[PDB]
């Protein structure tokens, strides 16, 4: 089916098969505000998966603050607050085979690949659209140590969903704003990381098609913003 | 049945997260910043969650060896003024909390409110003090809980060893994560390569 | 209408320019207007209603703005499929469209 | 499903998705009949559609008048009408991909292929249950001109249907007869010319078959002779 | 007393004797809208009047090309429509004496200072928010000919008001959008020119200060755009 925010329109039958990260919706802040104009869906650039391929993950707000109306909201305020909406697809044949976890992570405060009390560089824990694709401030390349010194297997304790190619080609997580604060520095601070890593690796015969796209769908939902400049 | 693994059984059991030691013959005081991160074994609890809200409950044993020594313990909360000598103004000031002990009376014990300005405290942070490259990254942004400090109040060679014990009360914890699966290298920062 | 077999599967992202904006550069800039991120795999057709949009209430037949498409992933098949596919483009009027004074000319000798 | 007319069967499960041609169907002439001995199918010798095709086309009533009862009174009477359903199905795997149109031309009256005021002769405008394949007297080749002088984009505005291989492997035509008279010389003018031609090429990977099967299906409706003759 | 129009206040106890041009009040297009962001006032740098000025004029909407998200809107869309609120303040002491007509034209196609029949120039007839101070392209000269050939004793055929130094300080003119079009390209054409003319000029004894400011803020009203781009 089709699925239309603001200007943006998506493509898939899978939607209703949401995971909701704690079970809560997202909502506007209560008494103890643009719409759809902000709160569009921004598809970032496809990766390619591979047989070779580490893993994937962004950093939000930061990953959109090049978007639109989204990205301008986070520069033109002092304070801002959303939920998300993410969805993920991986279009593939029935001949291709993998299993990726999509998880989301608040606070995925990064571990350093050095053995110092050296901090991770805010040049590498801003990585913008483009995102980190993993391979003496860089953050660990360790996609099994969860980039923080914790277990992939122990991953599905954080909001997921498993993409296994020959079941379902997509996955979508509704994430509510998690702060310990109602409001917060779009620019300094990620309540949210978007991780992607292939648990069954990519296989397929030759002349198959040997790099399988992932599309990453990124909407802002019920975003809210304060000290507003010109 | 299962209140063993409620979270106030899980987390707000005490424990002691520091060993303020000192000598004396400036030099006869102490102090110490309060954080739950110097304990491997109290740290990996905590950081099963990513937030976690309590008051918490300081009792301080305290053992000394050359009449009866009198020590005074000063709570200095977050943002004030830590002493830089023995006799500084900030042990005189009314907006920190004292108790004064001495030796052999019952160990002294005090609760501290939940002191941040957020409404939990940050067991991990993705985010910076500010924009420069010098910047501090992770939970040693947020989280001033405040400082220990002791001094001895007696004119005169000692040794003095304080466990300071800490039970966290009216425990809260938000987003559960994978447990630590490697060794704690350096307090507040998530590296593990040895 | 996308014409590739069966096995085949690519995201197309179909974008619609108003005029006086200039046609877009690149995918992403075609992303942050208006769009249809179009998956031919899981829909054989997609259609896009470009609404009236001058100063005037008719325009001469003598902008209007640009349609672009854009690859949004790399053309997927599986062993024995072919590489490539065709699509084909149609147009029609909806029923609030209108002709208006009429004229004969050289457009055809 | 099974569709039986006459003593003639043909299986297809798409033959409610029928275009009625102008909206209209078949139907008796009005005051202002052999029925289903005259009406049944007649399956024509299947095409063979490869990448090198031009596309296809027949004349009704002409690719009948050899087809059983519907032939013979084509020459046993001296007027006749009738409408069609024509039936076009084209099975590939999922692996083969093609595009045709399927269209209908009411007084598809040929252009030749030479310049001069020259017509096109009855032999060539008469190719009877066999039609023409494209490759002084004879027919236009271009069927990207309709082989009448206007532009195969513009062949949809006849009616037609797409066999789309990945999505669809048939179309049905179903044809009310028209003409400027209630009957007519069933021999010297055809009311109908069923046009195929590929808008996508016919493509599949070496191993796979090369040729894939059109097979054309024509039942006469409501069928009306006179002028009865031995 | 005090006007405020979103982020924007202005001080003036006149507001209630404003002239609507022609009795229309501006208003959103019939069936036969960004609202507060856009519709601020935008006080322009104020003119010096001397007792040598021959007087101003601005064009609309292009003094407001640069102003915020009502500038923004004349790019970002194709056609736009607006009325404006225009008020003029005129800060002098009671030994100050002069009197300024404030008019708004509507299509007010500039004449050239030159005897051929050559056009004025868009670079002159679209010169900003700093408008024209009156002294082969360029505009006339002779604000006694309203710059197009008509006597300056006859501009109060237009929407307009008197600055009577020693009776009002202040003018406003609420302006409709006036156009033979629903809607326009806000970048090719000027709806209104503001004309401020100094019919008796000012005259003050030494001592007095010299310059006077004449002080021009200008709120788009009812504004609408169509044809949006990023």
């Amino acid at each position: 089916i089709q699925i239309t925010r603001g200007d943006s329109t998506i493509t898939s039958q899978d939607t209703a098969n949401a995971v909701v990260a704690y079970g809560v919706w997202p909502s506007y802040l209560t008494p103890d505000q643009p719409d759809t104009s902000s709160n569009r869906f921004y598809t970032l650039d496809s990766r390619s998966w591979t047989s070779a391929s580490s893993g994937w993950w962004w950093k939000l707000p930061d990953a959109l603050k090049n978007m639109g109306i989204f990205g301008e909201n986070m520069f033109y305020h002092f304070l801002g607050r959303s939920g998300y909406t993410i969805h993920v697809q991986c279009n593939s044949s029935k001949f291709h085979q993998g299993l990726l976890i999509v998880a989301a992570i608040p606070e995925h405060q990064l571990a350093s690949a050095t053995s110092g009390n050296v901090s991770v560089g805010y040049n590498h824990t801003h990585p913008g659209e483009q995102g980190r694709e993993v391979v003496n401030k860089r953050p660990s390349d360790d996609s099994w140590l969860n980039f923080d010194g914790t277990l992939l297997g122990n991953l599905p304790i954080y909001p997921h969903q498993y993409i296994n190619l020959r079941t379902n080609n997509s996955a979508t997580l509704i994430l509510p704003y998690v702060n310990a604060v109602p409001m917060d520095s779009m620019l300094r601070h990620n309540n949210w990381s978007l991780v992607i890593i292939p648990i069954c690796p990519l296989q397929v015969q030759p002349g198959g098609t040997q790099s399988i796209p992932i599309t990453v769908s990124i909407s802002p939902m019920f975003s809210e913003f304060s000290g507003p400049r010109s | 049945t299962r209140d063993e693994t409620s979270i106030e059984s899980f987390l707000g059991r005490s424990g002691c997260i520091a060993m303020i030691e000192f000598n004396t013959s400036g030099k006869g005081f102490k102090t110490w910043k309060v954080s739950l991160q110097e304990m491997a074994q109290i740290r990996r609890k905590y950081e099963l969650f990513t937030y976690t809200r309590f008051d918490s409950e300081i009792t301080i044993v305290t053992a000394a060896a050359a009449g009866h020594i009198v020590l005074q313990f000063m709570y200095v909360p977050p943002g004030a003024p830590v002493p830089e000598k023995r006799d500084d103004y900030t042990w005189q000031s009314g907006t920190n909390a004292s108790v004064f002990w001495q030796e052999g009376q019952p160990y002294p014990r005090f609760t501290i409110p939940f002191m941040s300005i957020a409404s939990a405290y940050y067991m991990f942070y993705d985010g910076y003090d500010g924009d420069s490259a010098a910047s501090k990254y992770g939970s040693v942004v947020t989280n001033d809980m405040g400082t220990i400090c002791v001094r001895i109040v007696t004119s005169n060679d000692s040794n003095i060893v304080c466990r300071i014990y800490h039970k966290a009360k009216h425990i809260k914890a938000w987003c559960p994560r994978p447990p630590r699966a490697v060794a704690y290298q350096h307090t507040h920062s998530t590296n593990y390569i040895p | 209408m996308f014409c590739g077999s069966a096995s085949s599967t690519l995201k197309l992202l179909i974008a619609y320019t108003p005029p006086g904006v200039g046609k877009p550069k690149s995918r992403r800039e075609a992303m942050l207007g208006t769009h249809l991120v179009w998956d031919v795999g899981l829909q054989s057709t997609a259609s896009l209603v470009v609404p009236w949009v001058s100063a005037s209430h008719f325009r001469f037949t003598t902008s209007a703005g640009y349609i672009t498409c854009w690859y949004q992933t790399n053309f997927v098949v599986p062993d024995s499929t072919p590489d490539n596919a065709k699509m084909v483009c149609m147009v029609s009027a909806c029923k609030d469209f209108c002709l208006r004074l009429a004229r004969d000319t050289n457009l055809h000798t």
